[PDB]
């Protein structure tokens, strides 16, 4: 329409609403640094608006890239880790104190060394001997 | 050890001093009651063989106390593949002829399974070596057993930081670094067949073996210790076979 | 049958902190481990098939401590290669700013900075780039009215600057976040212009 081009210069109706190009922003603002300025953030474009963080993380723009906040049981570049699916036995050692046992389908199993037994939490080892192995009597064992 | 503390006494339990003919040999780990891991290298020179002692609950070298027990070694157990005077296989199992009392100054360290000395114990950063050995390479031993918090390497970091001076045998993957190259903090002679121990989750495991000890805190080179994972099934074995009638018994490895 | 990773790099920003390597992996997977000089190795990203880790989670136990990463491959001693240390609370990059507001006063505007959020947790909440450097980071305006030659610059220890202005004039802005004890990387790109 080029009765909308009769009215006076604007940022917000030329660029905000609007798109606008280069030339057009550097009419407004006349300087070069000052519509270097401008441009760098306004034609870098929302990489947020893909939608990248996944299981309900926040997206925040940066320039040419993201940044993604994650809930506390997420993690990655776009929280797609889900830290649930990492007990395996190479992964401090699958929460066990003593020895891990790796199981595909199932999953993993904590076990003791002689003179220890598994407790009620499937992780933790008690001793079933006076003076099991590796451990110092005279700081209370 | 050189650059090392004294160990409080019943704070290293599993320290063995192993003596030939009443004369200091070398040291071991005590990891049951009548099992000892020591280094082969120790046995090189070894004529008297029904004149080997073990001895547990030692702390000072010059005094007795109640809480020292002695025990005849029946059986000193070394790789086949190991050659006298040489750095590979440097492993030896030692049956005592009657069992030790556990008390709280003479306890075992635990021998670990393979898997978790392999991928959980080899990524601990800091494990404690111990002994009465030199207290500086061509020095004196020591009277009150040593001991010295040393951090692991993995063989390529090892080489990489390492200079090529004087002896600098090949590092197998029957063997692994530890410790520091700036000459300040090793273990030395006399120290070979003691414990590289490492602490997980509130219990002790041996993972190491002190090896030669001759040329200690060299700079340029750190300390390297026989890689026990690789020898688990191989003592576990062994543990489980009959007495033979000599001491000396090379086994077949694997 | 492997490769060793290589051109080990880091990519951080607001803590968000993630290692990348070349190349890609063919008949081979990957497994990152981190470390403090004498803490323990942690292992993440386990039999990975991308070439980056996100150690997002390592850093911010402690960002003032130097870490150090390292990629093993294995087929589908290992193959690994180490990264170059690195010390977050030193090296990662500021993120853009945003001007929250802007108010007028007569012949005074106060210019707020919006809280700009990172990576590092305090218990439920996400702390700002104040709450970790604090006194470290200053934040620069850049202003100037539509109708003069030059811009000018303000300063401040806190997210809000009072500038003077003059009576019935358009003035434009833009801010900056500066560590100015860094020597490198010690500013964030400019947030967006905003215009009255
Ligand atoms: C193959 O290249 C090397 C190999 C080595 N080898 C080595 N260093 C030390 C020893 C050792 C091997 C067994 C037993 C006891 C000890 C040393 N020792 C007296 C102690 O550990 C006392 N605790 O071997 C060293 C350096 C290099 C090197 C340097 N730049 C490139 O390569
Ligand atoms: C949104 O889309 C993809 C993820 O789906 C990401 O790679 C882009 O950078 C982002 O703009
Ligand atoms: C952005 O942050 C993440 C962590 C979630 O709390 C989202 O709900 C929020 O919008
Ligand atoms: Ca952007
Ligand atoms: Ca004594
Ligand atoms: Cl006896
Ligand atoms: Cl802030
Ligand atoms: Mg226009």
């Amino acid at each position: 329409a080029f009765l909308e081009e009769l009215r006076p210069g604007s940022l917000e109706r030329e660029c905000k609403e609007e798109q606008c190009s280069f030339e057009e922003a550097r009419e407004i603002f006349k300087d070069a640094e000052r519509t270097k300025l401008f441009w760098i953030s306004y034609s870098d474009g929302d990489q947020c608006a893909s939608s990248p963080c996944q299981n309900g993380g926040s997206c925040k723009d940066q320039l040419q890239s993201y940044i993604c906040f994650c809930l506390p049981a997420f993690e990655g570049r776009n929280c797609e880790t889900h830290k649930d699916d990492q007990l395996i036995c190479v992964n401090e050692n699958g929460g066990c104190e003593q020895y891990c046992s790796d199981h595909t389908g199932t999953k993993r199993s904590c076990r003791c060394h002689e003179g220890y037994s598994l407790l009620a939490d499937g992780v933790s080892c008690t001793p079933t001997v006076e003076y099991p192995c590796g451990k110092i009597p005279i700081l209370e064992k | 050890i050189v650059g090392g503390k004294v160990c409080p006494k019943g704070e290293c339990p599993w320290q063995v001093l192993l003596l030939v003919n009443g004369a200091q040999l070398c040291g071991g780990t005590l990891i049951n009651t009548i099992w000892v891991v020591s280094a082969a290298h120790c046995f090189d020179k070894i004529k008297n063989w029904r004149n080997l002692i073990a001895v547990l609950g030692e702390h000072d070298l010059s005094e007795h106390d109640g809480d020292e027990q002695s025990r005849r070694v029946a059986q000193v157990i070394i790789p086949s593949t190991y050659v006298p005077g040489t750095t590979n296989h440097d492993i030896a199992l030692l049956r005592l002829h009657q069992p030790v009392v556990l008390t709280d100054h003479v306890v075992p360290l635990c021998l670990p399974e393979r898997t978790f000395s392999e991928r959980t114990l080899a990524f601990v950063r800091f494990s404690l070596v111990s002994g009465w050995g030199q207290l500086l390479d061509r020095g004196a031993t020591a009277l009150e057993l040593m001991v010295l918090n040393v951090p692991r390497l993995m063989t390529q970091d090892c080489l990489q930081q390492s200079r090529k001076v004087g002896d600098s045998p090949n590092i197998t993957e029957y063997m692994f670094c530890a410790g520091y190259s700036d000459g300040s903090k090793d273990s030395c002679k006399g120290d070979s067949g003691g414990p590289h121990a490492t602490h997980y989750r509130g219990t002790w495991y041996l993972t190491g073996i002190v090896s030669w000890g001759q040329g200690c805190a060299t700079v340029g080179h750190f300390g390297v210790y026989t890689r026990v994972s690789q020898y688990i099934e191989w003592l576990q074995k062994l543990m489980r076979s009959e007495p033979r009638p000599g001491v000396l018994l090379r086994a077949p490895f694997p | 049958n492997t490769v060793a990773a290589y051109n080990l790099t880091w990519k951080s920003t607001n803590f968000k902190t993630i290692l990348e390597w070349e190349p890609k992996p063919v008949n081979q997977v990957y497994t990152v481990q981190i470390s403090t000089k004498s803490g323990d190795w942690k292992s993440k990203c386990f039999y990975t098939t991308d070439t980056e880790c996100d150690l997002t989670d390592e850093i911010v136990k402690d960002v003032k401590q130097t870490y150090l990463a390292r990629v093993f491959s294995y087929p589908a001693e290992p193959l690994y290669e180490n990264s170059p240390e690195f010390t977050p609370y030193l090296e990662t990059n500021l993120g853009q700013p945003t001007i929250q507001s802007f108010e007028q006063v007569g012949t005074k505007v106060n210019v707020t900075v919006e809280d700009e959020r990172t990576l590092v947790r305090r218990n439920n909440t996400f702390l700002s780039l104040r709450d970790v450097f604090g006194k470290d980071l200053i934040y620069t305006l850049y202003y100037w009215k539509s109708s003069s030659s030059g811009k000018k610059t303000a300063k401040t220890n806190t997210n809000e600057f009072l500038i003077d202005v003059d009576k019935g004039e358009n003035y434009c802005f833009s801010v900056q976040a500066v560590i100015p004890s860094r020597t490198v990387n010690r500013k964030s790109t400019d947030s967006p212009v905003e215009c009255m």
